[PDB]
RNA sequence: UUUUUGGUAAGCAGAACUGGCGAUGCGGGAUGAACCGGAAGCCGGGUUACGGUGCCAAACUGCGCGCUAACCUAGAUCCCACAAAGGGUGUUGGUCGAUUAAGACAGCAGC
RNA sequence: GGCUUGUGGCAGCCAAGCGUUCAUAGCGACGUUGCUUUUUGAUCCUUCGAUGUCGGCUCUUCCUAUCAUUGUGAAGCAGAAUUCACCAAGUGUUGGAUUGUUCACCCACCAAUAGGGAACGUGAGCUGGGUUUAGACCGUCGUGAGACAGGUUAGUUUUACC
């Protein structure tokens, strides 16, 4: 089994990534990232596979002005694989949860990371191609 | 209130070779030999002929104390290297039997399945004593030695390796205990 | 299930005890005074708790 | 110091009698205007006051009895630089009462 | 800063009662003994031929009356969680909205988001939002000049080479 690798943090708090589920979010507004302890000044950062709760600033509006998870799927950051590749998307994206990682949507746009993908089942299931 | 003499003797049986000499006991017998140092002491040893007698001068309570705790030391010895000391522990578990493994010439015991726990624990007998695991009664271990100190400090340290902890020990009664102080 | 003799065996050393009332320790039944430094010898001491 | 008012109190404020400092060094209190001793020309000798005599540091590790053992930094000298109620089967003295060779107490034994 | 500690904060003793039963697992009424100088007062001993007067930022060190982490005792401790207490200051104690704030409050993360000292640490280190010169406006007060531990807006932050 094992666990993920650390990666390249490429969204710190306040990032607009978009949203590529069906659930009639357009954007997802980062305020915080599960997990990180901190430093001070140092604003907690999330990349691919990591839990994020968010806010949406563009959507259906009974999505807005409510607080909930998402998972990040792309991210423009390179960052390295194992093998020395470095990897990068065309854009930073993220999908709707909840707690247990189950998602909200049912259906994915684009393409998403395999790191995001392994750590959660649920949303490969509803992928298009992992990466 | 300094009491000027306080004396106590006690008979050294027929077949034990007891050799004193400056607060240094050495003690003969079938099973072995035992020595104890008492220069901690500030009494005067002495044998009379057999009879050991020990006596303080102008010695406060606490002084006179010592007395009596050394000539049980010195019967002690004196039961170790005839009769010797065995004592008998029992396993106490309500779900998980707990598996001993006896290694090295019965000088070493390992337990495992302690509460279901994978950690393995190792105890080492000390010094001339020997642990085995008893066929008459069921999960019982005995340990044998000359020495009680030995041999009941061996039993004490296979007890506390095996300390439930987390939990309300008046229900989770699991352990190794003491059932028997005897002699062999 | 535990034999009756064996946790008999077994609660002479977890449950047939006093506590100190000022410092907790665990002191014999037959105590009367509590063995610690810190509490000053108390002799307030009471039986440990048992299950109901 | 003592008497003494206001104030929870204050190295706070205000009075009474005397002394002291201020105006004054000197010996002691490690150090200190007021505490203890004591007041002074420039010197030699002798002896003391308070305070001291293990080293710092002049003078005993002097001659005696007991108490304390501090695994809390034991404790160590007027003013003075702090400690309380309440506790200890720590140890040492004392006071009152009860029991005991007709056999107590502990344990052991079947009252 | 110093004395003091009423007030503020922290702790103990007695045991009426609470706790289904049960004074003391956990609490402690009526009383009573203390500690602390991270509150505010009291005083006016030092400084008025001047010790730069709020807060934040930055940075180090120290304390323990321990929030989390290591090891344990207790429980009205089945488990899980929680509570009381012990040794313990080694390591850590965060990102944000509003406010000049200290304080506070909420959102979120976290093993945890404990409390304090160092001239209420720190302006020849910064910053200058506030307070606290001169311009100006309002309200109330005053016949008036003007006043306001009321509100408002604009207002030079010097020097090290000893
Ligand atoms: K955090
Ligand atoms: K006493
Ligand atoms: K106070
Ligand atoms: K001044
Ligand atoms: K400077
Ligand atoms: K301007
Ligand atoms: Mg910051
Ligand atoms: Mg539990
Ligand atoms: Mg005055
Ligand atoms: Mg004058
Ligand atoms: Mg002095
Ligand atoms: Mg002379
Ligand atoms: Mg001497
Ligand atoms: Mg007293
Ligand atoms: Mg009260
Ligand atoms: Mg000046
Ligand atoms: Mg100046
Ligand atoms: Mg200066
Ligand atoms: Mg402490
Ligand atoms: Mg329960
Ligand atoms: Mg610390
Ligand atoms: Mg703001
Ligand atoms: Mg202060
Ligand atoms: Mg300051
Ligand atoms: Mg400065
Ligand atoms: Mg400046
Ligand atoms: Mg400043
Ligand atoms: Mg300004
Ligand atoms: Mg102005
Ligand atoms: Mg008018
Ligand atoms: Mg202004
Ligand atoms: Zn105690």
């Amino acid at each position: 089994a094992g666990n993920k690798f650390r990666m390249s943090l490429g969204l710190p708090v306040a990032a607009t990534v978009n949203c590529a589920d069906n659930t009639g979010a357009k954007n997802l507004y980062i305020i915080s990232v599960k997990g990180i302890k901190g430093r001070l000044n140092r604003l907690p950062s999330a990349c691919v596979g990591d839990m994020v709760m968010a806010t949406v600033k563009k959507g259906k509006p009974d999505l807005r002005k409510k607080v909930m998870p998402a998972v990040i799927v792309r991210q423009r950051k390179p960052w390295r694989r194992k093998d020395g590749v470095f990897m990068y998307f065309e854009d930073n994206a993220g999908v709707i949860v909840n707690p247990k990682g189950e998602m909200k949507g049912s259906a994915i746009t684009g393409p998403i990371g395999k790191e995001c993908a392994d750590l959660w089942p649920r949303i490969a299931s509803a992928a298009n191609a992992i990466v | 209130m300094k009491t000027i003499l306080s004396s106590e003797t006690m008979d050294i049986p027929d077949g034990i070779t007891i050799k004193v000499k400056a607060k240094q006991i050495e003690v003969e017998g079938p099973r072995g030999k035992l020595t104890r140092n008492f220069k901690h002491l500030n009494l005067d040893f002495q044998l009379i002929k057999k009879k050991l007698k020990i006596d303080a001068w102008f010695g406060s309570r606490k002084t006179t104390a010592a007395i009596r705790t050394a000539l049980s030391h010195v019967e002690n010895l004196i039961t170790g290297v005839t009769k010797g000391y065995r004592y008998k522990m029992r396993f106490v578990y309500a779900h998980f039997p707990i598996n001993a493994s006896i290694s090295g010439g019965n000088k070493s015991i390992e337990i495992r399945n302690f509460l279901g726990e994978k950690k393995v624990r190792k105890v080492d007998m000390l010094d001339g004593v020997t642990v085995v695991r008893s066929e008459k009664v069921k999960d019982e271990l005995v340990l044998d030695g000359n020495d009680i100190e030995l041999v009941s400090r061996s039993a004490a340290l296979i007890n506390q390796k095996c300390h439930v902890k987390n939990k309300d020990i008046r229900k989770f009664l699991d352990g190794i205990y003491v059932s028997e102080k005897g002699r062999i | 299930i535990i034999e009756p003799s064996l946790m008999a065996l077994a609660r002479k050393y977890n449950q047939e005890k006093m506590i100190c009332r000022k410092c907790y320790a665990r002191l014999h039944p037959r105590a009367v005074n509590c063995r610690k430094r810190k509490c000053g010898h108390s002799n307030q001491l009471r039986p440990k708790k048992k299950i109901k």
